[PDB]
């Protein structure tokens, strides 16, 4: 190495500050001349963002640091000229001049007074000169100022203007991914007070650039997947006007406002719907928005689209009523039956040739052979010989379930379901009529038509003096009205559960039926339920039939709300002994369908992890784990893996009753995708019998082994299970379970929908019609009472995987697309890659793939939605010669 | 243990920070949960009590045995070292996932029950054909060709180093490469350069040893070779002088000429069988390409064919420049006179002449090289 | 900015995770030991109830059975032979002579029957897995695909039409043609579609070092095949296992002929294999033995010929439908430019055109790239082709 001679920066820019103490007095001209010459030299040497190790920015603190210590503080006669060249130049190196804890000592140079327009020599720099110093100021000093002293000195008045100018400057030089770096200072500055920060930044972003908005939007929704309660309420309301003011999408609003509907306020949802109705220019965007507004993302929306011009545009809601439903039925009849699907395959158990080398209970499973594969108008004429012959011999519960299964066979029908039901309805049986009415209620599910709100099912209900034909008269009607919030059926059904009659099971299912309809107002149902529970469960210590049925209605009435005030009210309203306090952990968690509550998650287990479980609060920890299954359905692909690891290392590895009996019931709630991790963890826990524990529990685990639909090639594995089920695992308790698990795999056929997450991460209800299956399958030995009936159609919230197509006004084009893998790309570079599966290209409207993203070509540009909706319009345009 | 691969922000973004904080909180809570039971209901050390119990269960001697067949319900037939086999059971602490036919297992001394499973001990072959270190310097030592170097780079290096160009256009890289030309022109040299640059495991084998002295040994050797190449990693298989199996015949071969055909059929299957090939690249080289079977070189097995022509006089000057770079060469000599010493001299003659001249100067205990040394060296090396 | 904080929080949480994992127990390098949380069951009952209640139960092979009240003769392969009897828990019905059984170690009395030998080098031949091709990827030869499908897979799917009509379907099938045509790929598609076994055999595997070996493997192959109900055998590259019987002068190529004779015998004569269907494909069928090609073993003789004109356009469409190409290229001209060629050369054409586009800079190829690819892989690599001499099958 060579030193001296060329080392002029460590000499002149070190001797001028060294003689500055002697030039401070009796030298007015030099005090300004040398100051300006040093400032200009350092600025010119710091203008380029390639020579980070400046010869002046680092060689000045060796001996001029003590000079600056005696220069700014030890002068006491600061003028209006030297300060602009002094502070502006001492604020640049001071971030790196001192040791690591320098953040607390920025007020000795820069926070005293900002000289003029220092951004002039900081515009050519990105994250080196002073925007790093701005972030340092906002990180701690501004944080400690705004934690409790928002009204304060200069550290809050003009600092906001400097932050705004820095943020604007960020997207000026290169407009790179540093725009995503803009929120880093924006979020750090006034974290909880993000509302006014976003309000100030919205006008800047509107006039910044059109293209630089969509990426920021994506980043916003990426940071919307999790936030503090106040932070969520602020950001999810602040991101609303972005696609409207800056961008002109006008179509991605309503779909992306589900995060701001319930969490912010239902009045925000109302005003968003009103704004969408205001912008009725496209007359197409509106159709796409309204298509998925009853059974896809939300419901009960047919109360706002009855304005004065219901002709073709505002009348579109009417087509969303049932015309779109009939169109979907016709699409299922045309693009599925005519292509690959025959009327009655019914042969998954008829592949028993390989196996080689009489109870009527298996006949129940035979019904599952018919109903599951005969979905979507799989009507069978004289192919129901088994059901026709066995509906009148034995298995009253099973015969009722088989009668009800015909409704699931005729899924999403309004044409003649009741006409077909009438063939077998008039029989005067204790269970045929109830099952027929449940099938009828299944048939018109989602249609919400004037089929039978109080005409047919109420006629059977008003005679509520029968064991069945009175109970089996409320599940179907509740299912057909699950998405509505009409209070007429509410007032009709309230006396049913308020009857205080001897019908225990009827009142329990009434609680389930009524809860799954309303999720918001009507506290009268809450009061009636809580008072019936007080007057019933208090003076008894019987089994948990009420426990799994009464509080579930309350949870459904208080589902999806992060305010936690409802939870506090419910918990303090029903304070009682621990057995009476079985609902303490039900309502508290029921308001936490999807959110980030890691604190609540750890406090769930903090009260009682095991406590040695001396046969005292088994059901308490059971239900606590069941409610702990939440936050894994849509954890933004982060919390699920940690949760499954915790379950493996904590529950299954060691436990007493939770780990060894119902710890696997979580996987059903976890996901229905199907990964080899769980596809081997479940088999490792199921292939071994281990008769030591309550064997039936393991049987229940097998019932959820094939909870994942979308058949794949490992199905033979389950056939192997049948082999070990031939001799072992006596059929009297597992023949129906093995059969239903086997044919559930292909029960979807090619039409599947049992995940409850549409578009990006909006779950979209579903839970209401899913939770009861998991919360009723706690004990599988109770199937005798009505196990056939309950399962027979609990999962009636099946929406199908058929989505992408055309849906044009003429609907002439069939399909011109290209499928590929998921398409989420982080902003590592502005040009982005996301799908690593361009190997496929199909032009059909068949299966859309589970982890699959479909794009287009041939110069279409997708001017309808371009984001999400699963009902793409495929607008055509050719503005590219 | 691969907790979370989604760290694609790779910066100071609030998303990555929040994810890391939530991961830390989850880990802390699970640690508290897994420690509470050891603090409240230990019932055993569980760190060495279970280990002590296990060691007490298994005897101090344990013998090796060969599996032959396994039943699902935890027992199997194990052949003892002598040969007599039994019907012992299987314990629970044996992690029944390495249980495979043919693996040596650790049996108890008394009841011959399976207590453990044993890792194998490599093979003699693997050392024989595994290249360890990069031989010598990369393409900067070749010179002259500069044309097919890009072709080789396109075939082997580019699919591994930048697997993004192909995915944009959606194609599979070309599969096979073969190099042909007159002898002594730089084929093995290019192979050495590729071996130096590459990062995958490099396997080399000559064609003259594909022929054995018993019946059915050749196909066995071929199958084992591709099994080894498959079971490691992305790898490169290099076969040199294939035609040596079709040109020379040896009396040590037990069969006649048909076992050569059987070996050929086996090799053809291995190149393009109906099993999933995986990720293996094949490089072949010969100087008599008009004799081997055209069914071995069809597209789909070998896709690229590269010819190495005789050097030109510009390349001759470049080669002389390369091979006397560090020689203390006197000023009297001139390379132009040596260029047309022979009409059609190849690459190897240059190095031969240079080394022989160096040795001749070494005899007289000198340092410089004069003209008469080169003049006698060319006669010594060329005219016999 | 706060890198020194986030980096240390990551490192400390990683160290905490490692510490808690060590606390749970992953250290003390294993020689075949399962995780301590998985074998905790074998702690109190298995130690003292899976050790003494069970014994070694030597394996023996029975010879014959003396009649009425029974005595048996036992054989083991290093100890002696014995005369023994049964126990109370085994019935005298399921103990037919010629099957391995379990025998106690001190009193030597029979306990349990066992399955027979399978010879692991023959056990490995089961596919146990399936490839990923489909009938939709074999374009150009629809007739051959249909002809093969109505023999291999239709009778197993619907074995009721044939029985009612009284027809007994054919059993064997042969596929022959020049190289690079689609035989092996068609076999892969069949293996993917089916549901029964699929036992794959390469001809060159039947060559052995000693005398009287290949016949054995053939015997056990058909035994294991008969164990199942109904499933398939695939024989690839037959022309390596037997050409013809020609012995002259010194006996040469003689043992392989014995293997071929055993293979022939197993297919016909004295109760044939029954419900087993074979499928063989070859390259030069002019050397096959006349006794083998007789129908009753090789009922069908599907032939694969070079695609005519529609086959070429169809193969181009299949192999180029997943790339970034210009919107207005016409493949019919490319089909017209290569008269006699196989699917392999067309696949090579597509890949080479893509490589030419990558060569310079572009992202989407043009027709000039395809023209250069055709003018380089068809007309310049013509000194290295097999099709002129294999269309005469020599
Ligand atoms: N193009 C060349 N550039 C540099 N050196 C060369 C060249 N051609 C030949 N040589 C020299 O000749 C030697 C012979 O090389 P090598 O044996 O690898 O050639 P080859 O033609 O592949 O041989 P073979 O055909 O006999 O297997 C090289 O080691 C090098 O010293
Ligand atoms: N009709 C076709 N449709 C699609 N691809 C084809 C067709 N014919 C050949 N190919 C392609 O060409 C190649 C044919 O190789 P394949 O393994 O099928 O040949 P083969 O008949 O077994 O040959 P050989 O007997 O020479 O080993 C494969 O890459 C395959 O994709
Ligand atoms: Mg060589
Ligand atoms: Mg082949």
């Amino acid at each position: 190495m060579e030193e001296g001679g060329r080392d002029k920066a460590p000499v002149q820019p070190q001797q001028s500050p060294a003689a500055a103490p002697g030039g401070t007095d009796e030298k007015p001209s030099g005090k300004e001349r040398r100051d300006a010459g040093d400032k200009d030299k350092e600025q010119e040497l710091s203008e380029e963002d390639k020579q980070l190790q400046d010869e002046l920015e680092m060689l000045v603190e060796r001996l001029g640091e003590k000079d600056t210590s005696l220069y700014r503080p030890a002068l006491e006669e600061l003028r209006r000229q030297i300060r602009s060249s002094t502070t502006s130049m001492t604020s640049v190196p001071k971030p790196l001049k001192f040791l690591r804890p320098h953040y607390g000592k920025l007020k000795e140079i820069y926070e005293n007074m900002a000289p003029g327009e220092n951004k002039r020599f900081a515009a050519d720099i990105i994250s080196v000169l002073a925007m790093t110093m701005s972030g340092e100021r906002e990180c701690l000093k501004y944080r400690l100022v705004g934690s409790q002293e928002e009204l304060a000195s200069w550290g809050h008045e003009y600092v906001r203007h400097l932050a705004g100018e820095v943020a604007k400057e960020w997207q000026e030089l290169d407009d790179a991914e540093k725009v995503q770096r803009e929120p880093l200072l924006t979020l750090v500055k006034e974290i909880v007070p993000y509302n006014m920060a976003h309000n100030a930044e919205h006008e800047a972003c509107d006039l910044l650039m059109e293209i630089e908005q969509v990426d920021m939007l994506e980043k916003d929704i990426d940071e919307n997947a999790y936030a503090k309660v106040c932070l969520y309420l602020t950001s999810c309301v602040n991101y609303v006007p972005e696609p409207e003011n800056s961008a002109l999408l006008r179509c991605a609003l309503g779909v992306f406002r589900k995060f701001s509907r319930f969490p912010e306020a239902l009045r925000l949802a109302l005003m968003l719907n009103d704004m969408e109705l205001v912008e009725d220019i496209f007359t197409s965007c509106k159709d796409v928005v309204v298509q998925k507004q009853m059974a896809f993302m939300l419901g009960r929306h047919g109360v706002f689209l009855e304005l004065s011009e219901d002709v073709e545009e505002y009348e579109d809601l009417t087509e969303i009523m049932s015309n779109v439903q009939l169109n979907s039925n016709f699409l299922a009849l045309a693009r599925e039956l005519d292509i690959m699907e025959p009327k009655v395959p019914d042969d998954i158990y008829k592949t028993h040739l390989e196996n080689n080398r009489d109870s009527a209970r298996m006949n129940l499973a035979s019904s599952f052979v018919n109903g599951f594969v005969n979905a979507a108008f799989g009507q069978d004429k004289l192919l129901t010989d088994d059901g026709n012959k066995w509906l009148y011999k034995n298995k009253d519960h099973g015969m009722l379930s088989a009668a009800a299964s015909l409704g699931m066979i005729l899924l999403w029908d309004v044409d003649g379901g009741l006409t077909q039901i009438d063939k077998y309805l008039y029989s005067s049986e204790d269970y045929i009529k109830s099952g027929a009415l449940l099938a009828c209620g299944i048939v018109n599910s989602g249609v919400r038509n004037e089929c039978d709100p109080a005409l047919a099912l109420l006629s059977d209900y008003v005679l509520h003096n029968s064991n069945t034909m009175r109970l089996g008269s409320i599940f179907g009607l509740g299912l057909a009205y699950a998405g509505s919030n009409r209070e007429d059926v509410l007032t009709l059904l309230l006396p049913v559960m308020g009857d205080s009659k001897s019908s225990m099971e009827v009142a329990g299912v009434t609680a389930l039926a009524c809860g799954m309809i309303a999720v918001g107002s009507c506290n009268g149902d809450v009061t009636s339920t809580i008072l019936q529970t007080i007057m019933e469960k208090s003076e008894t210590e019987l089994k948990d039939t009420y426990a799994r049925w009464l509080p579930l209605g309350l949870g459904l009435n208080h589902l999806g709300k992060g305010e936690a005030i409802e939870a506090i009210l419910a918990a303090l309203e029903v304070v009682s002994e621990p057995f009476r306090s079985f609902a303490n952990t039900l309502v508290d968690v029921c308001a936490y369908a999807g959110s980030g509550n890691v604190l609540k998650v750890q406090q769930l287990l903090h009260i009682c992890s095991e406590h040695f479980d001396s046969k005292e609060k088994e059901e308490d920890k059971d239900k606590k784990e069941k409610k702990d299954k939440d936050k894994k359905e849509a954890p933004a692909d982060m919390g699920a893996h940690q949760g499954v690891a915790v379950l493996g290392i904590a529950l299954i590895a060691m436990g007493e009753e939770i780990g060894a009996e119902m710890a696997l019931r979580t996987f059903g709630h976890l996901l229905r995708y199907g990964e080899p991790t769980l596809r081997r963890a479940v088999p490792l826990a199921l292939a071994l019998i281990s008769v030591s524990n309550p064997r039936l529990n393991i049987l229940d685990t097998l019932s959820k082994f094939s909870h994942d639909a979308d058949p794949e090639v490992s199905y033979n594995s389950i056939f192997a299970m049948g082999m070990v089920g031939s001799g072992t695992n006596n059929a009297r308790l597992a023949a129906m379970l093995r059969q239903l698990a086997q044919y559930h795999a292909k029960d979807p056929n090619n039409l599947f929908m049992v995940r409850l997450a549409q578009g990006l991460t909006h779950l979209g209800k579903g839970t209401l019609t899913l939770c009861p299956y998991h919360s009723d399958r706690q004990l599988m030995s109770q199937v005798a009472v009505a196990g056939l009936l309950t399962v027979l159609v609990s999962f009636l919230d099946v929406r199908n995987i058929i989505l992408g197509k055309s849906h044009y006004v003429l609907y002439g084009l069939v399909a011109a697309m290209q499928p590929r893998m998921l398409v989420t790309f982080d902003e590592e570079l502005r040009p982005l890659p996301v799908s690593v599966r361009v190997g496929q290209a199909v032009d059909v409207v068949g299966q859309a793939g589970k982890p699959k993203t479909i794009t287009g070509f041939q110069t279409h540009t997708t001017p309808v939605l371009l984001a999400h909706g699963e009902r793409a319009e495929l607008a055509t345009e050719e503005f590219l010669p | 243990a691969s907790k979370l691969p989604l760290v694609t922000p790779h910066t100071q973004c609030r998303l990555k920070l929040l994810k890391l904080e939530r991961i830390k909180d989850y880990l802390l809570m699970e640690e508290e949960f897994i420690r509470n039971q050891e603090q409240m209901k230990p019932l055993e050390e569980k760190q060495e009590e279970e280990r002590s119990k296990v060691d007490d269960l298994r005897g101090t001697p344990m013998s090796v045995g060969t599996l032959e067949e396994i039943i699902d319900d935890n027992h199997a037939i194990v052949s003892t070292s002598v040969g007599s086999e039994h019907y012992v059971s299987i314990l629970s602490f044996v992690d029944k996932d390495l249980l495979e036919p043919g693996c040596s297992v650790l049996l108890n001394h008394k009841v011959h029950a399976v207590i453990g499973v044993l890792m194998d001990d490599t093979d003699p072959l693997v050392t024989v054909m595994k290249v360890e270190k990069a031989p010598q310097e990369t393409y900067a030592d070749i010179g002259g060709l500069d044309n097919q170097i890009q072709e080789i780079k396109e075939s082997v290096e580019l699919p591994l180093t930048h697997p993004e160009y192909y995915e944009e256009m959606g194609i599979k890289p070309p599969k096979g490469v073969i190099l042909y030309g007159p002898p002594g022109t730089g084929k093995t040299l290019l192979a050495k350069a590729v071996a130096n640059q590459t990062s995958a495991t490099f396997l080399r084998v000559v064609g003259s040893e594909l022929i054995q002295k018993y019946l059915g040994d050749g196909p066995k050797l071929v199958r084992e070779l591709f099994r080894v190449a498959e079971e490691h990693a992305p790898s490169i298989v290099f076969i040199d002088e294939i035609d040596a199996i079709g040109t020379k015949r040896y009396d040590s071969n037990s069969g006649g000429e048909r076992e050569i055909q059987r070996t050929m059929l086996e090799l053809l299957n291995q190149l393009d069988g109906f099993d999933s090939r995986g990720d293996v690249k094949v490089i072949m080289a010969t100087n008599r390409i008009e004799t081997l079977d055209p069914a071995l070189i069809r597209p789909g097995r070998i896709d690229r064919k590269i010819e190495f022509p005789l050097p030109d006089e510009k390349t001759k000057k470049r080669i002389f420049q390369i091979h006397t770079s560090r020689m203390t060469l006197a000023d009297d000599v001139t390379l132009d006179d040596l260029i047309m010493a022979k009409d059609d001299l190849s690459g190897a003659d240059i190095k031969a002449i240079c080394t022989e001249a160096g040795l001749m100067a070494l005899r007289e205990r000198r340092m410089k090289v004069t003209n008469e040394d080169f003049k006698k060296s060319k006669e010594n090396v060329l005219y016999k | 900015t706060y890198s020194r904080q986030i980096k240390q929080v990551e490192d400390d949480i990683q160290q905490l995770l490692k510490k808690i994992n060590e606390l749970t127990g992953i250290k003390e390098s294993d020689t075949g030991l399962a995780p301590p949380a998985l074998w905790d069951l074998a702690a109190d009952k298995q130690t003292l109830q899976s050790e003494q209640p069970l014994q070694v139960a030597r394996c023996t092979k029975i010879i014959n059975a003396d009649s009425e009240d029974p005595k048996y003769i036992i054989n083991v392969k290093q100890f002696a032979k014995f005369v023994v009897d049964l126990s109370d828990q085994v019935a005298p019905t399921d103990i037919e002579e010629g099957m391995r059984v379990g025998v106690d170690r001190n009193k030597y009395q029979i306990h349990i029957p066992l399955p027979p030998k399978i010879d692991p080098t023959v056990t490995m031949m089961q596919v146990e897995e399936k490839p990923d091709v489909t009938y939709s990827d074999v374009g150009g030869c629809k007739e051959q695909i249909e002809k093969l499908r109505e023999v291999v897979e239709t009778p197993l799917l619907h074995p009721e039409r044939f029985v009612n009509l009284g027809i007994e379907p054919p059993k064997g099938v042969l596929l022959f043609g020049p190289p690079g045509t689609g035989k092996t790929l068609c076999a892969r598609a069949v293996a993917n579609r089916t549901d029964a076994c699929f036992i794959r055999v390469i001809g060159s595997e039947l060559v052995q070092k000693y005398v009287g070996e290949g016949a054995r493997m053939v015997r056990e192959l058909f035994e294991m095949a008969r164990t199942k109900k109904a499933c398939l055998i695939f024989f690839d590259e037959i022309d390596a296992i037997g050409g013809a019987r020609f012995d002259d002068g010194a006996g040469g190529d003689n043992e392989v002929q014995r293997t071929m004779l055993e293979l022939i015998n197993q297919l016909d004569g004295f109760d044939p294999r029954g419900n087993i269907k074979v499928l063989m494909a070859t390259n030069r069928p002019d050397t096959l033995d006349p006794a083998l090609m007789r129908p009753g073993r090789l009922d069908r003789k599907i032939e694969f010929s070079l695609p005519d004109l529609e086959g070429r356009t169809h193969i181009f469409k299949i192999h180029a439908r997943s790339m970034s190409v210009e919107r207005d290229i016409r493949f019919e001209l490319l089909a017209r430019l290569c008269p006699n060629s196989t699917g392999a050369e067309i696949r090579s054409v597509c890949t080479e055109a893509g490589m030419f586009a990558i060569r310079a800079r572009r992202k989407i190829a043009t027709e000039k790239d395809f023209l250069e690819a055709v003018n380089k892989v068809i007309k310049s690599y013509a000194k290295f082709s097999a099709t002129p001499r294999y269309m005469t099958y020599n």
